[PDB]
């Protein structure tokens, strides 16, 4: 059980691109999933903008590059756990190189970068989202920030 | 008491600033017993960004969980909308604050790679 991780990246990365004038065509999840989500990583953003625009003007990128840019990364994010805060660090994190890509014309690796962001979702991060009361529990931890916006 | 949400929130981040500060200096410390090219040196700053990635993940956490207990406190009647419109503003300051710090954290770690 749990939601559809797929489906949640789709929608996110989907989302990220078409805030950007960019349109990305490539169990079920309750809208509130996706809404929350989008949410905490604009928010996320809108804190740690500066930090990823270091990065983002530091990386070099190149089809046969970008996986091991993203490996290092979200293998450093979780490498002593999870929380609800790494994971909108990741979700955003998978965000800016997808933008970095089509700001590069290299928009092909927006499909590989949401694969790589799937099988580390369904590999690692499930569980652990299970065993945490699944995003319904993300939901909730986010709603009060919601609630002032 | 409303400050105390901030004042928790504060600790944990200056906390998770010091753990920083650790753990780049393990990597610098691993790194110094090597003898580096440029791929490698440039992977130790990647893995340094990567590393202020996830304190500023922690301590977007810690916000959240802020955020939660100001909405409890709210319901309790122990704070009103202003004053959690004012502890909003400062735990942005804070992570702001927290932000600063851990890049020149960083900046320092590359300073001491190269030179």
């Amino acid at each position: 059980t749990g939601y559809d991780n797929r489906e949640i990246v789709m929608k996110y990365i989907h989302y990220k691109l078409s805030q950007r004038g960019y349109e990305w065509d490539a169990s079920p999840v309750p809208p509130v999933v996706h809404l929350t989500l989008r949410q905490a990583g604009d928010d996320f953003s809108r804190r740690y903008r500066r930090d990823f625009a270091e990065m983002s003007s530091q990386l070099h990128l190149t089809p046969f590059t970008a996986r091991g840019r993203f490996a290092t990364v979200v293998e450093e994010l979780f490498r002593d756990g999870v929380n609800w805060g790494r994971i909108v660090a990741f979700f955003e994190f998978g965000g800016v190189m997808c933008v970095e890509s089509v700001n590069r014309e290299m928009s092909p690796l927006v499909d590989n970068i949401a694969l790589w962001m799937t099988e580390y979702l369904n590999r690692h991060l499930h569980t652990w989202i299970q065993d945490n009361g699944g995003w319904d529990a993300f939901v909730e931890l986010y709603g009060p920030s919601m609630r002032l916006e | 008491d409303p400050k105390k949400v901030l004042d928790k929130a504060k600790d944990e981040a200056e906390n998770r600033v010091r753990e920083l500060k650790q753990r780049l200096e393990e990597l610098y410390k691993e790194a110094r017993k090597l003898d580096l090219t440029q791929e490698m040196r440039q992977e130790l700053v990647d893995k340094a960004r990567a590393a202020s990635l996830q304190a500023n993940g922690d301590i977007f956490y810690a916000i959240l969980r802020a955020l939660a207990e100001a909405e409890k406190l709210k319901k309790a009647g122990l704070v009103n909308s202003q004053q959690l419109d004012e502890l909003k503003r400062r735990l942005e300051e804070l992570a702001e604050e927290a932000r600063r710090k851990a890049e020149k954290l960083r900046d320092e770690f590359r300073l001491k790679l190269e030179y």
